[PDB]
């Protein structure tokens, strides 16, 4: 191929890699607790054309130093985990974190994912399991049969009031995780993350003491998406498609002209 | 003669012992 | 008459099939659970007497675009797409076990799951999975787990009768047959269930043929076509210059 | 100068062959890894960095090659024709034959052994070192070879050159013959 | 395992107004795209005689 075919179509891939992930945050524009990504971009690498030797500095202002670039990429997907504005629903089974923080719950394979949604219920046994696909939230939690009302306090100590007795009694305590590194968590769907090497390790703790966020009853975190930047992004990301389907034209008219010419 | 100039011969490589060894 | 016009004319022809190649992938942009086809060009030099001056050119596939595709949700029980990377074991019509990402499922009148192309899919026992006729309530589960719910019978009746086949290989491994579906390059090479690989119930999974990718190198195979029959030109041209010697 | 990430990335193919013909480059980076073959004949370079692993042959013909570090692995050949170099380090990975014609080498390392032919031609070379096995043919032609090791083992043919051979190794297990 | 019957009631259709419209759109621009490889094809084929 001519290279600036392919240096223009480097950033049409960039850009549709953009599309993508600009589309699945408005997708996602409504999802308890969904962290938004942003597409980043940067430059390929620059070769010596007219100085195969690789002495850039020589004489860079002069043909002999002249050096092309090999076009764009996108770099990474990156979260941006910024806190979310507060849901006030009637249920009091889903919860919020106030500020850092994540919670646990146990995935079928054995290890455990830390998410950010709050939404969860009880099963059959009445462990406090999530909303979706019911996974049970780590620790366990069983909720007696007697039991009439659910009290999560500020440091996620669950307690039910139960008749014929004053006090409420606590049958278990939420313990969320923060990591050093959030936006290196691995999304899995099903608002789950699982932990990596560039996150680091999970770092466990009561959620009120050692800087950690506190357990809200009856309240969910709203998606931080910015549905504006996604249409003004989106605005951006179709003129710099178009426009490099305009070389690509250029340079195809072009060669065109060479064999009909010549 | 010319230097770097290409042969007319398939270019002895490495996998397949024989090629690595024999001049 | 300078072989010149033949190396010229293989180029030019393998450019064709190379074009043909990437055409079946544009008129494959719909079908479910289709990998686009990779295309490329091998210098093959002409070892022998002489200059080292001739070398061909042929094309060929090196392999396959194995990426995601695009998933659409279609609402229904029986579609799947495989999350991420995987495969669906089925046998064509000659008992012959692939690999395949169709997971448009269906039910015969025998209870038979088969697939969209009529491909039976292959389970736990390794054999095609057959399902109780009177059926009420089908739900695949995410890991490929099938409980079925007999008619009639009350809700607390979900009972696992069988586990989707889900098979995950080296990618590079792997070869699309003259059907479509994918089998290791090695023969009597066994496909091992793996137990990692999801299923999104309720969507289907696209094609992953980038347009913009086969239109790019639409334009550049024709203009390498195009130069290479200006060399067939020329070469013709030399010839019937070089006849006056002889025209005494 | 050296050679850095991406000054090697503008002399690599798409199966690794690294060309760095006539380049001015003077040394490589210190546990270089290449996956095919390395090319640096006509090259200023005098020393290799330690640890070097090259899966392909080597080729430094005319160039200024003078020292190489032990420890560094080569799967094919190693072309030394017209080198600078003094001295065979041990320890070195060969896999193919060690080509030495028109090179100031001197010394070789005791216990070596080749797995193809080895050409010490027109070099100042004064014995050969004791246990040498060579896999292949023998070239010491235009040598200052007079003397052969006690025992030495050559599977190919010894090959003379013009040089008179006083003594002859004692324990030699010869498959070829040996010619003037 | 059979369903009820409902008295004064009607069955809409399941058809999905925005799928066909989606629908649509994807059938469209394949159906424009492999047209210019037939064009591409054909204007090929029109060099060939012409300039041989």
């Amino acid at each position: 191929m001519h290279p600036a075919l392919w240096v223009s179509k480097t950033g049409l891939d960039a850009q549709q890699t953009n599309i993508a992930t600009i589309s699945n945050n408005l997708a996602n524009a409504s999802t308890v607790g969904y962290k938004k990504s942003r597409a980043v971009f940067e430059d390929l690498f620059y070769q010596n054309i007219n100085q195969p030797g690789g002495q850039s500095s020589q004489n860079t202002e002069l043909p002999s130093g002249l050096m092309l670039g090999a076009g764009s990429k996108v770099v990474a997907t990156q979260k941006v985990h910024t806190h979310g504005n507060a849901q006030t629903t009637t249920n009091a089974l889903d919860m919020m974190v106030e500020g850092d923080g994540f919670f646990q719950v146990t995935l079928p394979d054995g290890n455990i994912g830390y998410t950010r949604n709050g939404q969860f219920t009880l099963n059959g046994e009445g462990t406090l399991v999530t909303s979706g696909s019911g996974y049970p939230v780590e620790p366990e939690i069983v909720i007696p049969e007697d039991a009439i009302s659910i009290t999560v306090g500020t440091d996620g100590e669950v307690s039910v009031r139960v008749r014929g007795q004053q006090d409420n009694q606590v049958v278990g305590q939420l313990t969320i995780t923060d990591f050093v590194n959030p936006g290196g968590l691995e999304p899995i769907g099903q608002n789950l993350y699982l932990p990596t090497g560039a996150s680091g390790d999970p770092q466990e703790g009561v959620p009120g003491l050692d800087g950690l966020g506190e357990i809200r009853q009856s309240m969910l975190e709203a998606s931080n998406v910015n549905v504006t930047e996604e249409l003004v992004n989106m605005i951006e990301a179709q003129r710099v498609y178009e426009m490099n389907s305009k070389v690509i034209s250029s340079v195809d008219k072009m060669m065109s002209f060479v064999n009909q010419q010549l | 003669g010319i230097p770097g100039a290409l042969s007319n011969q398939p270019p002895a490589d490495a996998s397949i012992p024989q090629d690595v060894a024999q001049m | 008459m300078d072989r010149a016009l033949f190396l010229a004319m293989s180029g030019a022809k393998q450019n064709m099939q190379a074009l043909q190649l990437r055409a079946n992938n544009l008129a494959n942009v719909s079908t479910t659970g289709f990998r686009a086809d990779l295309a490329q060009a091998r210098s093959m030099q002409a070892y022998g007497e002489g200059h080292p001056s001739r070398v061909f050119s042929m094309t060929e596939r090196p392999g396959h675009n194995f990426a995601q595709g695009s998933v659409i949700t279609t609402g229904r029980d029986l579609d799947v797409t495989i999350e991420g990377s995987g495969w669906i074991s089925v046998l064509d019509h000659t008992g012959k076990e692939g690999l395949t990402r169709n997971g448009n499922l269906k039910v015969d009148q025998n209870g038979m799951l088969t697939n969209a192309s009529g491909h039976l899919v292959l389970g736990e026992n390794d054999a095609p999975i057959t399902l109780p006729i009177p059926l009420s309530k089908i739900e695949i589960g995410r890991d490929g787990t099938i409980s079925v719910l007999p008619q009639g019978a009350p809700a607390e009746e979900f009972q696992a009768v069988d586990r989707i086949k889900l098979v995950k290989p080296n990618d590079q491994s792997l070869f699309k047959d003259t059907n479509g579906l994918f089998r290791h390059k090695t023969p009597n090479q066994p496909y091992e269930a793996d137990a990692t690989v999801s299923l999104q119930t309720g969507a289907i999974e696209g094609s992953n043929v980038n347009a913009v990718g086969e239109m790019t190198a639409l334009i550049d195979l024709q203009r390498q076509f195009e130069m290479q029959v200006k060399m067939m030109s020329t070469a013709e041209e030399m010839d019937k210059s070089s006849d006056s010697l002889l025209r005494m | 100068y050296e050679l850095d990430y991406y000054s090697k990335f503008g002399h690599t193919d798409n199966y690794g062959n690294l060309d760095l013909r006539n380049k001015p480059y003077t040394q490589l980076p210190s546990g270089f890894v290449v996956k095919g073959n390395l090319n640096i004949s006509q090259t200023p370079i005098k020393k290799l960095p330690k640890g070097l692993d090259v899966g392909g042959s080597l080729e430094a013909t005319n160039s200024a090659l003078k020292t190489i570090r032990s420890g560094t692995k080569i799967k094919g050949y190693a072309n030394l024709l017209g080198s600078k170099i003094e001295s065979w380090p041990r320890g070195i990975k060969l896999g193919g034959y060690l080509n030495l014609t028109d090179t100031p080498l001197k010394t070789l390392p005791a216990k070596l052994r080749v797995k193809g032919d080895l050409s010490v031609i027109r070099t100042p070379i004064s014995a050969l070192p004791e246990g040498l096995v060579v896999d292949g043919n023998l070239y010491i032609g235009g040598s200052a070879l007079q003397v052969f090791p006690d025992t030495m083992t050559v599977k190919g043919n010894i090959f003379l050159g013009g040089n008179k051979i006083t003594k002859w190794p004692s324990n030699l297990t010869l498959g070829g013959a040996v010619a003037p």
